């Protein structure tokens, strides 16, 4: 368990494991990660914009 | 007192027994008050 | 234009200020310098919701379906 | 952990399944803790000094 | 000082032949003229003087009960209200009082209508019983053509007169809130009993919800002595109240015995299935589904009674004998009746529709066998919120009998846990 | 199911009483005109006996009838266990199976009907002539089965006579308050 | 001249007769934890979780239900208050999906901001959980039936100031489903209301759906234009 580097993991069969909660730009002391949410037009309520400075981010 | 069920009456009851003396118990009954509204929803 | 947030030139703008008084909240922004307009507090006004109201004979207030 | 999951975020095995985990796992987050009010001093020695938190 | 063997001046006697001319035979509408000609004070006086208890599976007075819808002055008319329909499984007194001899009840709503007050009068029967409701109608007919109901009744200037309104397969119309808001139109639903009562609103209007076995007593303390009724059995608890011996037994009988019987003596009278209290396993009920499971130890001296059952920590109410049997499954027979509890739920309590399901749910685990030791110590701290919480006393009915599971028994419930995780693992 | 409505021919054909809304009027005189809302539970049961397994369009024209909201006359159909409204039968038979019975042998009253007659446990015979369904109780625990057909219920019932009860109501139907012994007492 | 004289926690504090237990303690400044209360709507006694134990008394009673008489003493920080909110607040989620993040509503939530202080830290809770059909309402209001508390608001609020009828409770036990039977399409005046009315994440914005946590957007009050009433 070692920390780095940010890369957003995936479902086995395909499929964006996030979800958009918004909870982890919350947590963020820095407050680097910026998320803005949207329906993806199929149901589901995923991603749009997902940055994650590394001028901000103390890892 | 005799050894027998005396209610015979019961079995030979048709789909219409309740409703049908609902409306034959208008005659001797007393109208009820009312007093409020027509329509309250 | 750098990437997507919504970035703002306006400095004094993410403070939020808490008093305990409406007469000492208008006196700190008299000596701050800066013009204010106070809003008046609105209190939720007593109404009598009681539970008998809902099974009423004269009064159409009855509710309908629990 | 503390014992108490209004303080300490719940473990991961736990908080997937049982609800209450994972509204404590989401409150603690977002929201801190919800801290009594009131003034607390330490200083627990560091070997260049003090650390008198405030 | 004993409770006496059946007594032969009983109150109900109809069960051989009775329809409508054989009433006035046997000893029905006999005082009727002078009872209506009484005034309330006198009609209300003698039940109160009498202490007869509530017969209905509440365990409340009757004769404090009767007092509140006295009503001295109100602009909405009064109303009687008459729960004839049936209670907990294994009491069946709706069976036997309304389809063998019904003008024993119609007595009743006339002589509560000048006492009570009521302009009218409701016999509210259970879905399930169309045949008795058939018997009860054509009682109610033959009433009101020949003279009795309505208009002038028995000589007096008070005019009630009786209305039979069928349910549809409904449990949720035992409480008195609930049996109000079933005949008003809405959903069955109970009201909240704390802040409007009974005597406060019931179908816009002050009345008072009563048991078809706590009104048919209501005659019988009228036309005969007041003493007769209160005599017979204990000192707290009077009034005979009809005890149904059913479950694990040779011959199941309804019999109309006395306050304060033994249980030993109460299965011997009625003939039981291997044992009174020896050979079987004794996980006898003292009531109908509500009251919790009697242990083998204590049931030869615990006495059948209103309050003296309570004491032992079996509280009867519904008054009602369910015998089980040493071949016969304890756990199984209570995991349905709380099953029974699921399906009769109403739905609005979170406890009860969250509360009683979740509770079924552990307690199918419990049959099988794949439950932690642990969770008989638990599950009897959720019994215990479920029962302070409610709106009406069906999350004590459903909260009682499985707290049961864990008092005197366990040794049972471990057994059954420990074999069947070494079986599976 | 106890909220879905399907729209496979429920929602259009209505049916209506032709003779029996005199007697719909008598119900509704009973209860007094301040709040005759009341008179909903006692018509629909006049509609379900006039015509088994109700449709959609029916609650809705009873509700018309009584000056009633549709939901609300929709929420008190879906409340109580008595009506049938998904299902269709001529005969529904509904056995007891609570623990007054179940400890005086219920299962083995409750597996000689299913096969039989041979319904599972909830679904239609494709004759549509029964229905089987597990009813919470019936009312008589006084006698140790207990089995409910149509309008009249069968007490005291041995798994032949049972049996033997189920197979004459194809031909014929029988009374019968308890074929096993007295009514009151054993 | 028509006030009574009671305390909360042992404090006094003077009341008009006919007001519940909940509206005395906004007096002094308790607020105790509810559901089906609301200040506009009418009172039932659903949930129970607004239970306040008053000494002197076998039975817990709720807030919205009772009416203050003379002479009581309620206790709201009592061994058996505490207890009686644990306990409720262990059922009430104990049949309610872990939605949370796909929840439209974050902190604004009425459950999880009551949980996290006055439930318990763990439940009891193995093997359960029911699942509810969500029914189509409108194209203004998303409706997911799962995360529904039965609490019996808006069903309250289509038929006494809404006017509408159609929201309806239909079953009995776990399986109880809050809305129209009959699949109609329902859309009328005050429609946007019910989303803010359930406390829940049961009802909410379907043009809004999902674009931020209430925490992230700053908030700034304005009067509605296009609108007469404003
Ligand atoms: C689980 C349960 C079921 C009950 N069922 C009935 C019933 O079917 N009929 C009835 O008259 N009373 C029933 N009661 C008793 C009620 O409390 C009733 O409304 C009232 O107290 C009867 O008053 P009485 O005993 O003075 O007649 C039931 C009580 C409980 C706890
Ligand atoms: S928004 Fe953040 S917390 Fe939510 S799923 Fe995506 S990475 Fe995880
Ligand atoms: S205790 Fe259960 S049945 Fe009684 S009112 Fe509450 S939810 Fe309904
Ligand atoms: S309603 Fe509240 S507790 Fe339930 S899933 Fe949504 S945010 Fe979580
Ligand atoms: S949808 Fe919301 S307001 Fe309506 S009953 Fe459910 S939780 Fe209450
Ligand atoms: S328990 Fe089977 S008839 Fe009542
Ligand atoms: S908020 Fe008072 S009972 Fe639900």
């Amino acid at each position: 368990r070692f920390r780095g580097e940010h890369a957003l993991r995936r479902y086995p069969s395909g499929e964006e494991r996030c979800i958009a909660c918004k909870l982890c730009e919350a947590v963020c002391p820095a407050q680097a990660i910026t998320i803005e949410a949207e329906p993806r037009a199929d149901g589901s309520r995923r991603t749009t914009r997902y940055d994650i400075d590394m001028t901000k981010c103390i890892y | 007192d005799n050894t027998t069920y005396k209610n015979l009456q019961h079995h030979d009851y048709s789909t219409y027994t309740f409703l049908d003396l609902n409306l034959d118990l208008s005659k001797f009954r007393m109208p009820q008050p009312s007093s409020g509204r027509e329509s309250p929803r | 234009p750098l990437m997507g947030w919504a970035s703002t030139a306006d400095p004094l703008s993410n403070l939020v200020l808490t008093f305990s008084t409406k007469e000492d909240a208008v006196a700190f922004a008299e000596k701050n310098g800066w013009s204010y307009d106070v809003e008046e507090r609105k209190v939720p006004k007593p109404k009598s919701k009681s539970y008998g109201a809902n099974f009423s004979w004269n009064k159409r207030t009855r509710v309908s379906t629990k | 952990k503390v014992d108490d999951a209004k303080v300490s975020p719940p473990k991961r095995a736990e908080m997937k399944t049982s609800m209450e985990s994972l509204i404590h796992h989401f409150k603690l987050y977002t929201e801190g803790y919800q801290v009594p009010p009131g003034a607390t001093y330490t200083a627990i020695e560091a070997p260049k000094g003090e650390f008198g938190v405030y | 000082s004993l409770k006496d063997e059946d007594r032969i001046f009983t109150n109900l006697y109809g069960r051989h032949d009775w329809r409508l001319k054989g009433a006035q035979s046997r000893g029905d509408w006999y005082k009727t003229k002078e009872i209506l000609l009484k005034g309330p004070d006198w009609i209300l006086g003698e039940v109160k003087t009498s202490g007869l208890r509530g017969r209905g599976g509440a365990g409340f007075p009757t004769g404090l009960k009767w007092s509140f819808m006295n009503k001295p002055s109100d602009g909405r008319p009064k109303y009687l209200v008459v729960n004839a329909d049936e209670g907990e499984p294994g009491t069946c007194k709706d069976r036997e009082i309304i389809r063998h001899d019904p003008h024993k009840l119609v007595e009743g709503c006339l002589v509560g209508g000048r006492a009570m007050g009521a302009r009218a009068a409701y016999i509210y029967i259970r879905g399930e019983f169309y045949n008795e409701a058939s018997n009860l109608q054509v009682a109610i007919r033959e009433a009101y053509e020949a003279g009795l109901i309505g208009k002038n009744a028995c000589g007096s200037g008070y005019d009630f007169d009786v209305f039979v309104v069928r349910g549809a397969g409904a449990y949720i119309c035992g409480e008195e809130t609930a049996l109000i808001e079933s005949i008003e139109g809405k959903q069955g639903k109970p009201r909240l009993k704390p802040p409007f009562p009974a005597d406060v609103g019931v179908f816009g209007c002050p009345t008072t919800v009563a048991n078809v076995e706590t009104v048919a007593v209501s005659p019988t303390i009228c036309r005969r002595g007041g003493a007769w009724f209160a005599s017979f059995g204990r000192e707290r608890n009077s009034g005979t109240k009809l005890f149904n011996i059913s479950g694990h037994v040779n011959n199941p009988c309804t019999v109309e015995e006395e306050m304060s019987v033994p249980l030993k003596e109460l299965i011997e009278k009625h003939a039981g299935g291997v044992t009174g209290g020896w050979d079987n396993l004794l996980a006898v009920i003292p009531g109908g589904s509500s009251t919790p499971l009697i242990p083998k130890s204590v049931c030869e001296t615990v006495l059948m009674d209103f309050d003296a059952l309570i004491q032992a920590q079996t509280g009867l109410g519904t008054a009602a004998v369910i015998v089980m049997d040493r071949s016969t499954d304890i756990v199984k027979a209570i995991a349905r009746l709380i099953e029974f509890y699921k399906h009769e739920s109403c739905g609005q309590c979170t406890p009860c529709r969250e509360g009683v399901d979740w509770m079924n749910k552990v307690m199918a685990r419990f049959v099988r066998g794949d439950a932690r030791p642990a969770e008989i110590d638990s599950l009897w701290e959720i019994s215990k919120q479920i029962e302070g919480h409610t709106i009406c006393a069906l999350g004590d009915g459903a909260a009682w009998p499985v707290q049961g599971l864990i008092r005197h028994f366990r040794p049972e419930l471990e057994e059954r846990m420990q074999q069947f995780a070494q079986q599976h693992q | 199911v106890h909220r879905d409505t399907p729209e496979n021919n429920p929602e259009t054909p209505f049916d209506f009483t032709p003779e029996n809304y005199k007697r719909i009027e008598a119900i509704v005189k009973n209860y007094p005109e301040g709040h005759k809302a009341a008179a909903v539970l006692p018509v629909l049961d006049l509609a379900q006996r006039q015509n088994g397994w109700l449709p959609i369009s029916a609650m809705n024209k009873v509700a018309e009838i009584l000056q009633v909201p549709p939901m609300r006359v929709y929420e008190v159909a879906t409340f109580y266990t008595m009506y049938n409204r998904k299902p269709v039968g001529k005969y529904h038979i509904q056995v007891c199976t609570t623990t007054p019975c179940m400890l005086r042998n219920s299962d083995s009253i409750l597996e000689a009907i299913q096969k039989k007659l041979g319904i599972k446990v909830g679904e239609t015979t494709p004759d549509k002539l029964f229905t089987l369904i597990e009813v919470e109780c019936l009312g008589a625990c006084v006698n140790a089965p207990m089995v409910q057909i149509n309008d009249n219920y069968y007490e005291d019932l041995t798994p032949k006579d049972i049996e033997e009860i189920i197979d004459e109501l194809k031909a014929g139907k029988i009374p019968k308050p308890g074929p096993r012994s007295g009514r009151f007492s054993c | 001249s028509n006030l009574i004289e009671v305390f909360v926690d042992g404090q006094s504090v003077m009341v008009e007769p006919g007001t519940t237990v909940l509206q005395a303690c906004e007096k002094v400044g308790m607020q105790i934890p509810r559901f089906c209360y609301h200040e506009r709507l009418s009172v039932a006694g659903n949930c129970r979780m607004c239970l306040v134990e008053i000494e002197k008394a076998p039975k817990v009673v709720a807030a919205c239900a009772m009416p203050v008489m003379k002479g009581w003493n309620i206790l709201t920080n009592s061994e058996k208050t505490k207890k009686a909110r644990e306990g409720v607040m262990e059922f009430l989620l104990a049949n309610h999906p872990l939605d949370c993040p796909i929840c439209d509503q974050g902190g604004e939530c009425d459950l999880q901001d009551q949980s996290m202080m006055f439930g318990s830290d763990r439940s009891r809770f193995l093997e359960g959980k029911r699942a509810v059909e969500d029914k189509n309402i409108g194209p203004l209001v998303k409706t997911i039936m799962t995360r529904c508390i039965q609490c019996t608001r808006c069903i309250r609020f289509a038929s006494e100031i809404a006017g509408v009828d159609d929201l309806g409770t239909t079953g009995r036990g776990n399986d109880m489903q809050v809305g129209t039977y009959i699949e109609k399409m329902f859309m009328s005046e005050l429609s946007g209301n019910i989303i803010d009315i359930c406390p829940v994440g049961a009802l909410t914005s379907k043009p809004y759906a999902f674009t931020a946590r209430p925490w992230e957007t700053r908030k700034t009050e304005s009067i509605d234009v296009m609108d007469a009433v404003g």
